[PDB]
């Protein structure tokens, strides 16, 4: 994924990005052959590309997801060429949200309904001997990191 | 084998979760902390419960969301997955309980759930 | 403890300084009294009555527990010595020692070890460029004799010493069978290759040499014949058994009239396997698995060997030597299991030999390539394990000859050349310098006055008379042939070690100065020790 | 080791004054990565001073 | 300790951190792009400074450990049989299915092989997996009747560090694994350290993108610790002048002026 | 409120109480649900899909303007919760679900399918209460009809 977008348009979300499978928890797969696995595997990876592809349909430069992101959809958005963030915890994508206005969603069948938060810059930035991402001209910015140096 | 071996403390419990995809481990700080076997982040820390924690019990019917976990805070609490939060708790235990067994669940005293 | 508040014991200036030393010589002095062909070997006990008589340096320090750090550098650096070298491993400990029992000395005396360290390093590099330009000997120039004479040197002091006219040329002509060149054109013997099997029994004398492989394995069944004159090996990397479906796969039957076919696969399976590998020709087969007596019976019927259990890089090497090829499993790139002729191996013979009660198989003389393996005799187990740790060393210096084609005199000869270099070179360097490269020169000595000593001789005579041959060499350009004069230790007089056939690799030289010196430099480099208590 | 930021954390110096030094050790490391000795000897300088 | 190394160790400290910044722009280094690779044996003399990719792992395949023109891919997915993520099992009820299931899951295999394969590559790494088996016996038995080297057991944590050096984008599905996801390189070679040790180099990169392997060799551990650590120092130091551009007389001289 | 981007305050709220967890629906009977073909998986997910949709427009059909269940909900339907302009609180206890009934005038549902409008309780003011420089939050339901429970906050 890119190191450094600029006008991103945030998407905030806290869906699963990884091994995502059905809550049916009493479903399992049972075939008489291997080419079947095969085909339902393939049909499991069809389902998060369709995902990704939802996702990316809101018209997204940035992508925050509050759960992890596994290998393949980290791909997806790398060829779309959408800067993925994961793992921000519900304190993160709160702070995400309220800073730069942004929607935390989980379903994305309707893109219109969802708002997408605003800046004017990401990218990376060394702070001591660590690599954090900087959010630079906020829409909102109703949320503050201070930097403490010791 | 997992060997992750990211504890400073030891383990009181370590329960592989149902899902055969993450564990829930509790160090000795009373914090419970849920690990993914496949990319080995780990995913939240649940705060409170100040003494150490001394058993582990994942939901029976699979679902990977909720487990309930006891130390010597004389406590019986419950967590969500979903929204890293104690959705429930009990008092009724007053001394360290030891093992916890899940049903509403029995610990060592049935607790009920619809009812509290 | 005072105003530091540090919850251990600590030690600073002359107090840890002496005691590294004394560590260290704590080590030297354990080996000292096995350098040599007058030096005897040792017998360690493992305290639940295991014995090991041995004689090499690195196997004695392996074994014994040291507590001291200062101790456990020189004993990996013996280690070090053994793996990236294989000879040399008593000398570089004591040479190592010596060099910071002599550093110490100057460090008493107000010299700071920063210009010790200095010295050390001068010394170090200009002993290396003086043995480079002045004491290596072309081993083309010798032909066949040099092999010969460099393992019966390495060969002295270790039990296979007084017989080593016969055990130098076994040596020579096993590394030279293995022998093979690669892309670049450089020949490369890959010693270690050559199995080494182990059987008390008669005389060392008897000890032979295989034109071929030796297997530490036995047939599988007694019904299968011993012996194939005309051998096709097959060499696999799979279990020959009863088929069995793996985890995700599950049997459930819901018509009973389907069990018994379905039973019936688990083991027809694996018979049409078997018939597919035996319907080429092959006589010998030989897996990594294991195999159910029920698939044993279809050798047998064929009257085909098959080794099972045998060690993965001993099929690796019966492959490579054979010309076969390890098959993981059956299946070609059509998406069929098929087996072709292609990939056998073939032997002008295999036998069941007897070794003193057990049994071994012999892949005699395989084509398409030449490998070589030794079987060792002795009185018992303690005398057949030295006897394989003195064969590696002597396959090790023959490795590092034919692979660096010079030779240096054996003897001290080196040693006393260098002492009186280093001396003379030191007056032309610095000036702190000039003890530091000094004390270089004499540390270097210990190595011929240990020899002397273990033969019970006049340490400071013979080394006075060495020292004053080489100090002609240096300065009169007309007996430069004296560089090659050396120790004779049977009758106690100075001698030409190069006509005595005394031969090392250069590189056991070379590598003994550097990680020795570098060993030194570490140790003398502390002064001050903090030792916390532990934790329990 | 010669490194003070090695040397000040491998030994478990337990004085809470220790402590803090230790920890300037460590910033002084990140910040900068050299003159980690002598930070550590200009603060015990500074506080020999203070003593009078 | 090093400081009759300090000719070979100062100018590879300053081609380190010059190699992996841009001179006129930057205004801080990153140290994690500098790798420090730790192995026994040698003299502190034979440290090396690597412009590729140096691996530890070890190579799976046997009699392939040189390639020229190597076309390095990066996989995160695994070669073994299939299995979903949901819970599978296959059923059998004939005897005919037992030799169906093997028969397809062979297919399986070797149909993932070939679309490995047709894309030109011939260096494969494998990124560690666990709860699946990444690289099937079988797997790797096609894998090198096709003459692939094969590199497997790569840790999680080092893909960004091989797709910076070597330029290769990784792949975790094989739909996705096409000849553009390849790194190029001049040379894929792994080499022992005189007997002690083996490391895989991938030396000679079309997109050498700010990255470089510092190999620190020595006689025992301490002394290979203390060379990391009067390396990093070094870099520390450089570091630093790239951050404040401003030098200053040493030997006591500030503390001295200071003073005063 | 389980989703921390909906109002804090709630007024002249149609309250409907609800003790069915917002998750696809689960027999209580070992179960096994066979997938065979892709079309299996396919269905499967459409069938999530289109319970989510359903459970939550039909909590939306009723009128309400605010929901409360008991044994919480996952993410789906807490965002489609957000997305239809319904605040929801979730592990709602027990003896509390039985005092929001009470007092609200509303009835306790099982399931989606039997929530109808009479069913629904009514708040003059539901309201999300901070404590100051604590982070913790608790919810107020007040000014009922004529609620016959009471709550003394001390
Ligand atoms: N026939 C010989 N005559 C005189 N000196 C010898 C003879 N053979 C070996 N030496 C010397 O004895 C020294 C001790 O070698 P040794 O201790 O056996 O090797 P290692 O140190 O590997 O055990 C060698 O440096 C060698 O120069
Ligand atoms: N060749 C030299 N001559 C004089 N002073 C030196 C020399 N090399 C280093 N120094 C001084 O030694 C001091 C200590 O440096 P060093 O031990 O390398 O790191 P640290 O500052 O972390 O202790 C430095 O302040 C430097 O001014
Ligand atoms: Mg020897
Ligand atoms: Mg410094």
């Amino acid at each position: 994924q890119p190191k450094r977008i600029e006008n991103a348009k945030i998407l905030i979300a806290n869906t699963g990005m990884d091994t995502d499978k059905i809550k049916i928890f009493g479903s399992r797969v049972r075939v008489d052959s291997t080419a079947k696995v095969a085909e339902i595997e393939h049909a499991e990876k069809e389902k998060m590309k369709e995902k990704v592809e939802r996702i990316l349909k809101h018209g997204i430069n940035c992508f925050i997801n509050r759960q992890l992101i596994y290998n393949y959809p980290e791909q997806l958005f790398g060829a779309a060429g959408v800067m993925a963030i994961e793992h921000a915890d519900f304190a993160g994508v709160e702070r995400l949200a309220l800073v730069t206005g942004g929607e935390i969603a989980s379903t994305f069948d309707h893109p219109e309904l969802v708002k997408l938060g605003s800046c004017k810059l990401i990218e990376e930035v060394m702070i001591g001997e660590d690599k954090l991402i900087h959010f630079s001209g906020v829409a909102l910015g109703e949320a503050c990191t201070i930097v403490l140096r010791g | 084998k997992k060997s992750v071996a990211m504890h400073t403390n030891y383990l009181s419990a370590c329960s592989f979760t149902n899902s055969d995809m993450q564990i829930l481990t509790a160090s000795g700080d009373g914090t419970c902390a849920l690990w993914d076997v496949e990319s080995g982040q780990l995913l939240q820390s649940f705060h409170g419960h100040g003494a150490d924690v001394l058993c582990l019990d994942l939901a029976p019917s699979e679902t990977g969301n909720t487990f309930v976990s006891g130390g010597c805070d004389k406590k019986a609490m419950v967590w969500d997955m979903r929204s890293g939060q104690c959705v429930q708790a009990f008092e009724t235990h007053e001394s360290d309980i030891n093992s916890v067994r899940y049903y509403a669940f029995a610990s060592g005293r049935l607790y009920d759930l619809r009812a509290d | 403890e005072g105003p530091l508040s540090v919850f251990g014991d600590r030690s600073t200036g002359e107090t840890i300084r002496s005691q590294n030393v004394m560590a260290a010589a704590s080590i030297a002095n354990i080996v000292k009294s096995s350098l040599g062909p007058v030096g005897l070997d040792k017998m360690l006990v493992d305290d639940i009555g295991d014995v090991t008589i041995t004689n090499d340096g690195a196997t004695i320090l392996k074994l014994l527990e040291v507590e001291h750090p200062a101790a456990k550098v020189l004993c990996e650096l013996a280690d070090l010595q053994d793996k990236e070298v294989g000879d040399g491993t008593t000398s570089v400990v004591i040479i190592a020692a010596e060099l910071l029992k002599n550093a110490d000395e100057l460090v008493k005396q107000k010299i700071h070890p920063t210009s010790v360290i200095s010295g050390y390093r001068l010394a170090c590099k200009e002993a290396v460029r003086y043995i480079n330009e002045n004491l290596i000997v072309n081993t083309d120039e010798l032909g066949r004799d040099c092999l010969i004479n460099a393992a019966k040197t390495s060969m002295s002091s270790k039990i296979i010493g007084i017989n080593g006219d016969f055990f130098a040329n076994m040596v020579v002509d096993a590394v030279l069978a293995i022998k093979y060149t690669d892309i670049r054109g450089q020949p490369r013997y890959p010693v270690n290759s050559v199995n080494i099997l182990k059987a008390h029994g008669r005389s060392q004398m008897e000890s032979m040499l295989i034109s071929g492989y030796a297997l530490n394995c036995v047939v599988g069944s007694q019904g299968m014949p011993k012996r194939i004159v005309n051998a096709k090996i097959a060499c696999l990397d799979f279990s020959l058994q009863k088929t069995k479906m793996k985890l995700g796969v599950q049997v459930v039957i819901t018509d009973p009239e389907k069990l018994d076919q379905i039973r019936q696969r688990e083991s027809d399976i694996t018979k049409e396997r078997i018939q597919k590998i035996l319907a080429t020709g092959a006589n010998v087969i030989l897996t990594t698995g294991g195999i159910d007596d029920m698939c044993l019976k279809y050798f047998v019927e064929a009257g085909a060997m098959a080794v099972r259990r045998v060690l993965k890089r001993d099929l690796k090497r019966i492959a490579k030597a054979s010309g076969a090829t390890i098959l993981s499993t059956l299946a070609n790139l059509e998406g069929e299991e098929t087996f072709e002729a292609a990939m056998l191996g073939q032997a002008e013979e295999v036998v069941q030999e007897r070794i003193c009660d057990d049994e071994l198989i012999l892949i005699k003389n395989t084509k398409a390539r030449t490998s070589a393996s030794i079987i060792l005799r002795g009185a018992n187990d303690f005398m057949c394990d030295e006897m394989e740790r003195s064969l590696h060393d002597a396959l090790c210096v023959v490795k590092r000859v034919l692979e660096s084609k010079s030779v240096v005199p054996g003897g001290g000869a080196v040693e006393a050349a260098l002492s009186i270099y280093l001396e003379n070179y030191a007056t032309s360097m610095g000036s702190r310098e000039q003890l530091a490269i000094a004390e270089f020169a004499r540390s270097l000595l210990v190595i011929p006055n240990t020899l002397a000593v273990n033969a019970a001789q006049d340490s400071t005579d013979l080394v006075a008379k060495l020292r004053a041959f080489h100090n002609e060499a240096q300065v009169n350009p007309e007996r430069k042939n004296l560089k090659w004069i050396g120790l004779d230790l049977s009758n106690g007089k100075p001698r030409d070690n190069k006509q005595a056939g005394v031969f090392e690799p250069t590189i056991v030289k070379v590598k003994s100065l550097k990680f020795a010196t570098e060993a030194a430099i570490t140790i003398l480099r502390i002064d001050d020790l903090i030792k916390l208590h532990p934790e329990s | 080791t010669n490194d003070g930021a090695t040397i000040l954390k491998q030994m478990q110096v337990l004085h809470p004054a220790a402590r803090m030094l230790v920890e300037l050790s460590k910033a002084q490391d990140i910040e900068a990565g050299d003159g980690t000795t002598s930070v550590v000897i200009i603060a015990g300088s500074l506080l020999d001073s203070c003593t009078k | 300790v090093v400081s009759q190394y300090s000719s070979l160790l100062s100018p590879m400290s300053v081609n380190a951190v010059m190699k992996v910044i841009d001179p006129a722009t930057a205004t801080s280094v990153d140290l994690r792009d500098i790798k420090i690779v730790k192995k026994l044996g040698g003299t502190i003399d034979d440290c090396e400074l690597v412009e590729g990719l140096v691996l530890t792992q070890k190579v799976s395949n046997s009699g392939i450990t040189r390639v020229e023109k190597a076309k390095i891919g990066l996989i995160q997915f695994c070669l073994s049989a299939p299995k979903t993520d949901m819970d599978n099992q296959i059923v059998v009820s004939d005897y005919a299915q037992m030799d169906r299931v093997l028969r397809e899951e062979r297919a399986y295999i070797l149909n993932l092989v070939k679309q490995i394969k047709k894309t030109g590559c011939n260096v494969l790494l494998i990124q560690k997996s666990i709860l699946r088996d990444a690289l099937s016996d079988l797997a790797l038995h096609f894998l090198n009747k096709m003459k692939i080297m094969v590199i497997k057991d790569i840790e999680r944590e080092d893909i960004e560090f091989i797709c910076k050096t070597i330029g290769t984008k990784p792949v975790a599905h094989i739909d996705q694994f096409t000849a553009d996801m390849l790194g190029s390189a001049e040379l894929a070679e792994e080499v022992n350290l005189n007997g002690s040790g083996k490391l895989l180099k991938i030396t000679g990169c079309a997109s050498p993108g700010k990255t470089v392997t510092i190999v620190v060799r020595g006689s025992n551990k301490l002394v290979i610790e203390e060379a990391e650590r009067s390396i990093h120092d070094a870099l520390c130091v450089i570091r630093c002048l790239v951050k404040k551009r401003a030098l200053i007389a040493g030997g006591g001289a500030p503390e001295i002026e200071l003073a005063l | 409120f389980s989703h921390p981007q909906m109002p804090k305050k709630v007024e002249d709220a149609k309250i409907a109480i609800l003790t069915c967890p917002f998750e696809p629906p689960k027999p209580k009977t070992k179960h096994k649900l066979d997938v065979t073909s892709v079309e299996d998986y396919k269905a499967l997910q459409k069938y999530e899909k289109e319970k989510f949709e359903e459970m939550i427009q039909q909590i939306k059909e009723t009128g309400a303007n605010l929901a409360i269940c008991q044994w919480g909900f996952d993410d789906e339907a807490n965002h489609l919760l957000l997305q239809n302009n319904l605040p929801a609180v979730r592990w709602v206890g027990g003896p509390e679900i039985e005092l929001i009934a009470i007092a609200t005038g509303g009835r306790i549902v099982p399931r989606f399918s039997e929530l109808t409008a009479e069913k629904l309780g009514f708040a003059g003011l539901v309201q999300e209460i901070s404590f100051g420089t604590t982070k913790d939050k608790m919810l107020v339901i007040e000014q009922c009809k004529n609620s016959r429970a009471v709550t003394i906050f001390i």
